[PDB]
Parts: C-alpha cells; structure tokens; sequence
C-alpha cells in the first residue's frame, strides 16, 4: 500500500515507559508506513532530492534506494510524569504523535 | 489560477481534482508492467519538462480535463 | 549497514532532466541508506515518536515497523536552467543535495 | 558538565566519547542475539528512566568511565 497515516497505539507499560509515564496509560501516535512509488504526490510534499532519488530507483535499483515514508510534521501530548517521584505536568511533550507523513 | 484535471491515480479522492495543472505520468518500474497515473500538479513544474526515459515520462496541461484518455509512450 | 550518508551522483541526461538543465552535467546530491536499528544514534537526531516506533518495533514487527533512514536538512545547489529557451542562472536550487541524514 | 564514556556501539568514532551521561543499551530484535551497546547520552534522558522488557534495558551513569564491563539482563 501507499505512504500514509495509520493509527498505532502506544501502551507505555509495554514499553517500560510506565515507571515515569504516570498518566495516560497510552496514546495514539499514529505511523507512516507504505510504499513511497514514483511519482510522489504532492500531499506527501515530497522533496525535491526525494523525486530525484525515485527518479534513479527507476532507473535501477541498485544505485539509489526507493524514498522513505517518515513523518514530517510532529504534534505534542499532554503526560503526567514523575520528576523525582513528584507527579508533575508537562502540556507539550514535544515529538510525541505523528499529525503529517511524507515522503523524504 | 487552477483548473479541472482527470484523476485515476492511487492518491485520488474522486475522479477529478483541481490543481495548476493535469498530470499524466507513465512510470515503470524494473520489474513490472508500466502503470499509468492521471491527476493534477501544484508543484515542481520541472518534472514536466523531463525528456522522457526508459522509465518515465511525464506530461503536462492546463486545460479542462486535457489529461483525460491520453496515452503516453516510454523510451526503448 | 546503519543509516549513513552515502554518495550519489546523479546525472541530468539519465534521468531526462538535462533538457532544462545546461549546467551542471550532474551533482552529488548523497542518499541515506542504512538500517535504524536501536538505539537510534543521537547524531541522527532522531525524533521520540521515532523512538517510541523503534521500541514498539522491538516488541514485535507486526505491529509498528522500523525508523527510516532519510535525510533531515537539504543543501541546495546552483544550475543553468531554460527559462522559455533563455540560460538563466539559479543561485540556489532547494532540496537538492542532503548534508544531514536522521532517523524519523 | 560532560564525562567520558566506553565507546562500543557502531556509531563510535573511538574508543571512548564525550557526553552527558553514559550509557549501556541492551537490545533484542525478535530473531537474533541481543546486542551490548556502550557509548554516552545528551538527548532523551527519559530513556534510562524505562523499566527493563523482554527487548529493551537501558542503563545510564554520569560516572568516569561507568559504562564499562557492565551486563544488562532483559526480562523473560
Ligand atoms: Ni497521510
Ligand atoms: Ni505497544
Ligand atoms: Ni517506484
Ligand atoms: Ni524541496
Ligand atoms: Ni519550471
Ligand atoms: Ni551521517
Ligand atoms: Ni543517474
Ligand atoms: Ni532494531
Ligand atoms: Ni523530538
Ligand atoms: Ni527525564
């Protein structure tokens, strides 16, 4: 399939983040997987060293790689975390939730 | 301005769409047989001025629904 | 191998470009390849939901795949180009060639 | 403040380096043998802060040197 948003559900506890991780429980932080075929669209707003790099994909696939599907804009979550055992609250956890793919 | 273009492309939300131009990309890939994209562009404009390859070809209009039914050709 | 910048030279007439573009022939506009097997490396300054998707890699495959290797900041370059058949020189061209590769 | 950390993870540029905490990172991917990486840390101290899993330990010190001849058990 194509590059796009698909949801994946983070559960803190089965990543050991729980120990700090006070709340939530988890969070969607979405992922960007599919396949990054030329041409790129532009919704995607792909590169322009991405459209040359598929461009020479095409050609052969030995020398250059196919464009990846990797998330370009992230957004923050809201967690409560400890800080040295002191349940504090942090709005923007910065880098958390995938809101925009593309292709790079 | 913009304009209304043909849209038969894996990244189409209907059958038409409405970008600065009509895009018509014939793309093969190593293996398979070439697959044929419709659809409209915003940006990179170059990429219509590429002498078609081996691999792909592109071409391009900004008229009402000009990359409708139109076939293109790759080099041997 | 692990996620790198690697050279690439593309040339303009193979990929049917060198119809606007007079100069130059070609350029090294680099790739990243590589694997981002975790731990993500810091020098590819790699974003906490590519993190978190690396872990949830780990746990298992099925679920969330692997942090790509793509480029993070772009250099531009400059070329000799058709403007309606008059050589117009572009002092720089964005997102051409990569300098800084990442795990996203 | 920084110190000085046992370097053994693909991406050392010697035999020791320079950050703020050191680190020892014990990975499993589901296939093959888990791996022993040594090296130091600036960014994402929240990482030595995850409880151990059947994948993954992280082990961090600010110590001369601390990261070195450490083992890392996973869970079962
Ligand atoms: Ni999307
Ligand atoms: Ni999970
Ligand atoms: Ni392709
Ligand atoms: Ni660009
Ligand atoms: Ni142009
Ligand atoms: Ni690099
Ligand atoms: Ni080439
Ligand atoms: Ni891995
Ligand atoms: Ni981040
Ligand atoms: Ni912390």
């Amino acid at each position: 399939n194509y590059c796009k948003r698909t949801p994946l559900y983070i559960d803190f506890k089965e990543i050991g983040w729980d120990s700090w991780i006070i709340a939530p429980p988890g969070y969607e932080a979405y992922e960007c997987r599919g396949v990054c075929n030329y041409p790129l669209a532009e919704h995607l707003t792909p590169t322009k060293h991405a459209i040359i790099q598929a461009l020479v994909h095409l050609k052969n696939s030995q020398k250059a790689s196919k464009a990846c599907c990797v998330p370009t804009k992230l957004e923050p979550i809201s967690i409560l975390y400890l800080d040295k055992g002191v349940v504090t609250y942090k709005f923007k956890y910065e880098g958390m939730a995938v809101s925009e793919c593309g292709c790079r | 301005p913009l304009v209304t273009c043909t849209c038969e492309s894996p990244h189409c939300k209907g059958p038409t769409c409405r970008g600065a131009w009509c895009t018509v990309v014939l793309v093969r890939e190593e293996g398979r047989h070439p697959q044929e994209h419709r659809g409209c562009g915003n940006l990179h404009r170059e990429l219509c001025r590429g002498r078609p390859t081996e691999f792909v070809n592109h071409y391009c209009c900004d008229s009402h629904l000009c990359n409708h039914n139109v076939s293109l050709v790759l080099e041997a």
